[PDB]
């Protein structure tokens, strides 16, 4: 675990916006505090054996991981995953990562000033972007709905009575005698029998495609956030710089910075 | 000696000494070396129908006729996952052509 | 990917810079071994953005400015070995108003003193040559 | 290459076999309609107009139970291989890009 | 013509000749292209119960 | 110190530049000798 340093001076660059904030009584950024707001008949669950088994690595830690690795990339560039963490000061890390794009190191000297203010301007839009659209984390809200509604269709398909007299199976059982109460009893047992096989098949797929998704996040922070990437239109669009992650509520966040030219003029060639 | 149960801990932490006119060199090196595993091929399998449900009888042979063609389904499915495992190893081990 | 080339993706063949790797085979699987590179103990310095002399400024072609306390060198990233800041090392663009941070040395030119022993050597000739 | 497209047939094949298993499994749904699961026969209007209607309904179960369960095969047949698919088609994906 | 059973073969067998003090360059090239195939999408389908 | 090095002389592409310049300075010296 990595700690920022008291001190926040960084050449004119800010990072205000991502690191977090000691004033609120939770330990996260604004960004991850507007996620965790983005996202949000239980009574019955709880009565037919159905239960939620509470997750092991609480979000609290989550934001503590994300920190330290946020600190280590600011103050360490991407030697800290390589092996001992080695300081250098911020500047001089854009300058390696200007020079591994293709352009020379002194353009980002001569122009400091303005990659500051751009680099500030642009994250302060992703708030705005963010806080504007409520769709954008529907990727999120999908898994946590779809598995509500198929838990809910589970309890919900329990009321059919699947051939027998009654619907419930005390009222057989003092309603008729045992001998002949045992033929009813058995078409209920088959049936409830073939919901949860059903059930559990669903599940089991879902759970791979999870685990998909997952591996992918894995090795995309692996290979974004620990260094540089040369594969195109993998860590963001365009031209890659660095990265930075965010936790949110059973889920990831990735913010690619990334390089783009503007303006082109055009002149003769010769071999 | 007994069980006790806590918080956990993620590690020690360490923080890093910054500044805005210093970096720090290695001027030795080390070479290490380490293994990885991964699964490959899992073991074929087949299974018969009639002969698994009601074998070396006949009342189950005029019975299970009458439900269908899932012996004739299943085969396939297995006969499938057979023929992918010989696919998965040929693809693991022969990048080599000569 | 880890076997036939060698491969820049972090911790795709083994933690820290990848060198090369080994295949062997196992019931139903396969173990690779990976050789790798990683760095040992380490020292600090200062450091210097850039360095300005005839109201210039050269910039590291490969390689990072050095300094324990006297004097500058020129380092790779990864190995400390100075190295005098010759001309080579470096290339130069603008004057030196403009860097932020920069700070104060010499540069020496490695043929100034093959042109400079030329000329003495041209001075005793003349020297020589002025009593015929 | 043109020569080898208009030579080697199999080297489409990885294309041919995602069309045929498909119609094949959709194929064998409409044969398990002429299954008789346990009934008198597979026709429905046949008994449903052939019998009284005290205990066709258990006639009527077992034709419902059988084809309801051969539909929910057919179906997890289909989300399987969908997702390998998805897979894929990822590939592809990065492949290009 | 018949039909015949044998343990297949597992490729052809070149040795290289090896030594710490010399080396292999290349003086000539090629250029080739290869064909790859990739399955994207499947047919839709809907049931009416 | 390295392991298998072999004896030959490096060219220095400045050598015969070098040679050319001193070879005529020494005509123009030799020019100049009669003065
Ligand atoms: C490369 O692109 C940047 C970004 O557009 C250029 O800098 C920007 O230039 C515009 C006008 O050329 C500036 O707009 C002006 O800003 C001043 C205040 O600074 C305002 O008083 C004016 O009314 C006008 O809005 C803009 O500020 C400036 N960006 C920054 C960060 O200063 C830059 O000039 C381009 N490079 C070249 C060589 O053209
Ligand atoms: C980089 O690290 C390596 C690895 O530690 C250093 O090599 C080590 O050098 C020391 C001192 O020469 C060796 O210690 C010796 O151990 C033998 C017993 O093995 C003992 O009899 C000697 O009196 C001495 O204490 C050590 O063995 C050796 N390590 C290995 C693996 O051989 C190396 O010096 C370091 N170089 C730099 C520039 O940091
Ligand atoms: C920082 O680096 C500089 C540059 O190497 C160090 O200065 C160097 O110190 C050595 C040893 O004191 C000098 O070598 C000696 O020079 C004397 C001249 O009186 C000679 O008699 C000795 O035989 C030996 O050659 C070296 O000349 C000197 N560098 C220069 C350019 O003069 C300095 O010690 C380093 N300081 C630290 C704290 O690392
Ligand atoms: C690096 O070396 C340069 C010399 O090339 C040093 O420049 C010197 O700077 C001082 C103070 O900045 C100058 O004194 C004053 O300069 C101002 C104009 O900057 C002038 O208006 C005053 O009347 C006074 O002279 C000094 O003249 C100047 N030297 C030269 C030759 O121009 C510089 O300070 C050194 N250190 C750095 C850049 O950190
Ligand atoms: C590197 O390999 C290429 C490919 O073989 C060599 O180019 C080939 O060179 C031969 C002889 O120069 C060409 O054969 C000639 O064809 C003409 C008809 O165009 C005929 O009139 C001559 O009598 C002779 O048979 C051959 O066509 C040419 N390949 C192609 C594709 O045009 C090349 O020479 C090799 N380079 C070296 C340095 O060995
Ligand atoms: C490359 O050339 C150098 C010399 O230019 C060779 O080094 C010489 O190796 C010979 C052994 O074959 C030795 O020369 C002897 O030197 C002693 C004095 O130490 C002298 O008394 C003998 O009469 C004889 O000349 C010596 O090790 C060494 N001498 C020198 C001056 O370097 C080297 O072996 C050559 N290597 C190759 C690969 O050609
Ligand atoms: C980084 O950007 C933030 C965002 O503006 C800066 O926060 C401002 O802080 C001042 C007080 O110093 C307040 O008056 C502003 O209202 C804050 N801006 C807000 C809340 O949007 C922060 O100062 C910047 N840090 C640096 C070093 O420039
Ligand atoms: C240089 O680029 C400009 C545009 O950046 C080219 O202008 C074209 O002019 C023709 C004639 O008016 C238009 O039909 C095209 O649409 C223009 N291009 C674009 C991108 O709009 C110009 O021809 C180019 N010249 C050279 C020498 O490269
Ligand atoms: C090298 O980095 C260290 C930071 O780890 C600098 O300061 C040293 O800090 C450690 C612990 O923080 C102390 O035990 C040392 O006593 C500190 N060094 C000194 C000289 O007081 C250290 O200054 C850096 N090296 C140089 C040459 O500046
Ligand atoms: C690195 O940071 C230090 C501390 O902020 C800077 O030292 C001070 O810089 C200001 C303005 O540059 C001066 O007014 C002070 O006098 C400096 N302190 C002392 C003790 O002299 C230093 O300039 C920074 N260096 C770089 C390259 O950014
Ligand atoms: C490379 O292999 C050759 C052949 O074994 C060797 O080179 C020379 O071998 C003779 C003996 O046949 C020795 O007397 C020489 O000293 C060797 N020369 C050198 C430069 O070593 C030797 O085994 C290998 N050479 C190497 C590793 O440099």
């Amino acid at each position: 675990i990595y700690k920022t340093p008291p001190i926040k001076d960084f050449g004119g660059f800010n990072f205000s916006q991502i690191l977090p904030d000691p004033s609120k009584p939770s330990k996260r950024s604004p960004i991850e505090d507007l996620l965790f707001n983005k996202v949000t008949l239980i009574c019955a669950q709880k009565f037919n054996g159905l239960n939620v088994l509470p997750p092991l690595l609480t979000d609290e830690m989550i934001a503590q991981y994300t920190s330290a690795l946020l600190a280590g990339t600011i103050t360490s560039g991407w030697t800290f995953g390589a092996g001992p963490a080695l300081q250098i000061p911020f500047p001089m890390q854009m300058a390696y990562r200007f020079n591994g794009i293709g352009v020379t190191q002194n353009v980002l000297y001569e122009n400091q000033k303005l990659i500051a203010n751009q680099f500030n301007s642009a994250i302060g839009k992703i708030q705005d972007s963010l806080s504007s659209t409520p769709s954008a984390l529907g990727k999120l809200q999908d898994v946590v709905n779809q598995n509500a509604q198929a838990l809910n269709t589970l309890v919900k398909q329990l009321s059919s009575n699947f051939g027998a007299i009654s619907s419930v199976l005390n009222d057989i059982l003092s309603r008729l005698d045992p001998p002949e109460a045992e033929v009813q009893i058995d078409r209920l047992i088959t049936g409830r029998l073939q919901s949860l096989q059903t059930y559990v098949t669903q599940q089991l797929i879902r759970a791979a495609e999870i685990r998909a998704s997952a591996n992918l996040a894995a090795t995309k922070m692996s290979e974004c956030v620990l260094g540089q990437s040369k594969r195109v239109d993998f860590c963001g669009k365009g031209y890659h710089l660095m990265s930075f992650p965010q936790s949110a509520p059973h889920g990831v966040v990735f913010l690619h910075v990334t390089y783009v030219p503007a303006q082109e003029k055009n002149f003769t060639t010769a071999p | 000696q007994s069980i006790i149960a806590y918080t956990m801990s993620l590690g020690a932490e360490n923080s890093v000494a910054y500044s805005n006119n210093s970096i720090a060199i290695p001027t030795n090196f080390t070479i290490s070396v380490t293994t990885e595993i991964l699964p490959v091929s899992m073991t074929k399998t087949s299974v018969d129908c009639t002969m698994y449900i009601c074998g070396d009888s006949t009342e189950c042979s005029n019975l299970l006729l009458q439900y269908g063609s899932f012996c004739t389904q299943l085969n396939r499915a297995l006969t499938g996952i057979a023929v992918e495992q010989d696919k998965n190893t040929q693809e693991v081990f022969a990048q080599v052509k000569q | 990917e880890c076997v036939l080339g060698q491969s820049k993706r972090v911790d795709f063949c083994g933690k820290g810079y990848h060198l090369m790797s080994f295949p062997q085979s196992a019931p139903h699987g396969v173990v690779f071994l990976h050789v790798t590179y990683v760095p040992a103990q380490e020292k600090n310095f200062t450091t210097a953005p850039a360095i300005c002399h005839d109201g210039k400024a050269h910039f590291p072609r490969e390689g990072v400015f050095v300094s324990n306390g006297t004097h500058w060198f020129v380092t790779q990233r990864n190995f400390y070995e100075p190295q005098i800041i010759t001309t080579d090392n470096t290339f130069v663009s603008g004057n030196c108003d403009v860097v932020i941070g920069i700070v104060n040395n010499t540069v020496y030119d490695p043929l100034q003193p093959e042109l400079d022993s030329f000329k003495e050597e041209l001075d005793k000739y003349f020297k020589n040559h002025t009593s015929p």
